[PDB]
């Protein structure tokens, strides 16, 4: 009955992931697309399989406060967790052991992004208005830039030399780390056009486009190509929501650059078609503000995480 | 899971802390143990609790607290008069009332044009002054020591003396409801 | 000692008479005694012109051997050593709709 | 070959709607399918 074109191998087209005991603040799909890293407010990371049971086969603990942001490392076996307990942590996924815990920040480490081409290096931007760059094998932080306003969202560019940081200061900045080996570098690019804070930053699958979610209830698409018009602003999306919760609401690109998914505070999973700049999917089902949405590496699968201690995991039909 | 309440009997605050006392009382009509809800509508308010069952509430489309109708906020008489409908057939007895209930378990107010009569005879803004402390019975007798601190209204009762004896069952059914 | 880093690691030994012993490392004594598993003696015969130095060093197979340090002169490496489910569930559920 | 074509196709079966009462969604459809309201005179209530 109803036989509507099963896309994925998942048992069902809509799967809810439960087992957390707090808000789920950020999630991430394995590069090989058969793992889930879910970081909750309960300062814990659930590791789920994407197929055949959706088994949370490991719960990694070790943060003393909410694990606000999780990415995987480029090979998928090491995990980068960032928290409110001022401590970013590198873990081994298969094992259940923590590898390297760096806690150099003074306040909540809101945002992080690990570099996708090059060395094992990740940026982390926290409440101290400082965006710091962290190389894996040294135990000191390799870079430290100081804005004046608490850093909400940070990303490392496709190519690996600049860092994007956006926060409460109404303008997102692009900085050059090789241009800066000093302790008070000044910003390279000032993307303006959001009318208040930025909450989430995603680097496009080609690297020319940066996605910014703003509590300006606006998704904005900028181009980072060093040869741009005077206004790097390309696209605007309307539809999602930000409320008094001021949660860390993020961005994502479909693995093809064809869709863009935002987490919203109206409990809705929003998925726009980037081209027509209009709303493809408006999926309900979450009882709390939708914190981050992640598109599965291979298939059109979208998985969302909410402040309702669950994660919906399903495929898109049209 | 949620009271069936007059939206006046939730006060101005868009946020409501309400206490949920499951099996907290007997319905003032069906005499049934039910889940009571208690809350302070606003800062000038007292703590109001639901007075009747949830079913006995949604039968006659009345608030669980004020027992007034849900659409217009007028007693069940005034709405039944403008509705033109028959006298209540529902059994006054509790053996009868519980039998009617246990029947309706095992197996007209939403589809009416807005009656101009009821609309003409209703309050424009909410009677929040219904969500407020009773009158200090020690201030009446002149013997209140609590001063301005009293959580009870420091005024005298100014009420019709045939009123102030209202019956729950009669304000819910519609028989000799003096208001 | 750092030759604790070297137990199970295959090694070659020189004697004072310049005879060669190749085996794998098992246990070592303070007196530079050694325990060689799978040991064989490579004894250098004189090089008769017209043949490679590498192709006719007399190999005898000694088996398991133990080495007294007094005539132990030099040791090198020869080769390598020879050869929580968590409280999560996923259940299928439709997404609820407000209307 | 352009002889004559109509716009009758792409409607009918493909547009998959849910019952006007059901409070779940069993499949992820686009916004125009899953949403896109019921129909008809507001009703009296
Ligand atoms: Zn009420
Ligand atoms: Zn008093």
């Amino acid at each position: 009955k109803e036989g509507i074109t099963r896309t994925s191998n998942l048992s069902a087209p809509i799967i809810q992931l439960s087992g957390h005991a707090g808000e789920v603040f950020s999630m991430r799909f394995s590069p090989d697309g058969q793992c889930i890293a879910s970081g909750s407010f309960d300062k814990t990371i659930f590791l789920w399989r994407t197929y055949d049971e959706n088994e949370n086969y490991n719960v990694i603990a070790g943060h003393r406060n909410a694990v606000l942001e999780v990415h995987w490392f480029t090979d998928g076996e090491a995990l980068l967790s960032c928290s409110a307990d001022k401590t970013a942590r590198c873990w081994d996924a298969e094992t259940g052991a923590p590898i390297k815990k760096m806690g150099e920040h003074t306040a909540v480490v809101n945002s992080c992004c690990p570099l996708r081409r090059g060395a094992k290096v990740f940026v982390t931007g926290a409440d101290d208005s400082t965006v710091k760059v962290w190389d894996m094998r040294v135990k000191k932080s390799v870079h430290t830039l100081r804005s004046e306003f608490p850093v909400c969202a940070v990303a490392f560019a496709d190519a690996g030399d600049q860092v994007y940081s956006g926060g409460v200061d109404n303008a997102i900045k692009v900085w050059d780390l090789r241009r800066g080996g000093g302790a008070d570098v000044e910003p390279s690019m000032l993307l303006k056009g959001h009318s208040d804070s930025v909450t989430g930053l995603r680097v496009s699958p080609d690297g020319g486009h940066l996605l910014s979610n703003a509590m300006d209830n606006t998704l904005r698409e900028w181009d980072v190509r060093p040869y741009a018009p005077p206004n790097r602003c390309t696209k605007v999306f309307t539809g999602h929501m930000h409320n008094f919760e001021k949660n860390l609401l993020r961005c994502d690109y479909a693995a093809d650059g064809s869709k863009v998914a935002c987490g919203s505070a109206d409990r809705m999973v929003y998925i726009w078609d980037t081209s027509t700049r209009k709303l493809l999917y408006k999926l309900p089902g979450h009882s709390g503000s939708v914190n981050e949405v992640v598109f599965h590496s291979k298939e059109p699968i979208v998985a969302s995480a909410s402040s309702d201690k669950t994660i919906f995991l399903g495929e898109l039909t049209q | 899971d949620m009271p069936i309440v007059c939206e006046t009997c939730l006060g101005p605050n868009p946020f409501v802390r309400m206490q949920r006392i499951e099996f907290g009382g007997t319905c003032h009509i069906s005499g049934r143990p039910y889940t009571v809800f208690r809350w302070r509508p606003g800062n000038d308010a007292r703590y109001k609790k639901t007075v009747i069952c949830q079913e006995v509430a949604k039968a006659k489309n009345v608030c669980q607290v004020c027992l007034l109708d849900l659409e217009y906020g007028l007693p069940v008489q005034v709405r039944d008069a403008a509705m033109g409908v028959k006298p209540d057939e529902e059994p006054q007895s509790e053996v009868g009332k519980e039998y009617k209930l246990q029947m309706e378990a095992d197996a007209s107010y939403a589809a009416g044009r807005p009656n101009e009569m009821l609309q003409k005879l209703q309050r424009s803004q909410p009677y929040y002054k219904r969500n407020q402390a009773r009158v200090c019975s020690f201030f009446a007798k002149g013997q209140c020591t609590r001063g301005a601190e009293c959580p009870y209204r420091h005024e005298l009762p100014t009420a019709d003396p045939a009123l102030a004896n209202q019956s729950y069952k009669d304000r819910y059914y519609g028989t000799n409801d003096p208001v | 000692s750092k030759l604790l880093q070297y137990i199970n690691f295959r090694m070659r030994v020189t004697l004072v008479d310049s005879r060669q012993i190749v085996g794998r490392f098992m246990a070592f004594d303070r007196h530079m005694n050694l325990v060689l598993g799978d040991s064989e003696e490579f004894r250098r015969l004189p090089p008769k012109k017209g043949k490679s130095e590498e192709e006719r060093e007399e190999r005898r197979v000694l088996g398991l051997v133990l080495l007294r340090g007094e005539e132990i002169v030099s040791l090198t490496i020869e080769g390598p050593p020879p050869n929580p489910g968590g409280p999560g569930i996923g259940r299928a559920v439709g997404r609820g709709m407000p209307a | 070959l352009v002889l004559r074509g109509n716009e009758a196709k792409s409607l009918g079966e493909v547009r998959k709607l849910q019952d006007a009462g059901a409070r779940k969604v069993m499949y992820n459809l686009p916004v125009e399918d899953m949403h896109a309201p019921v129909l008809g005179p507001a009703h009296p209530y």
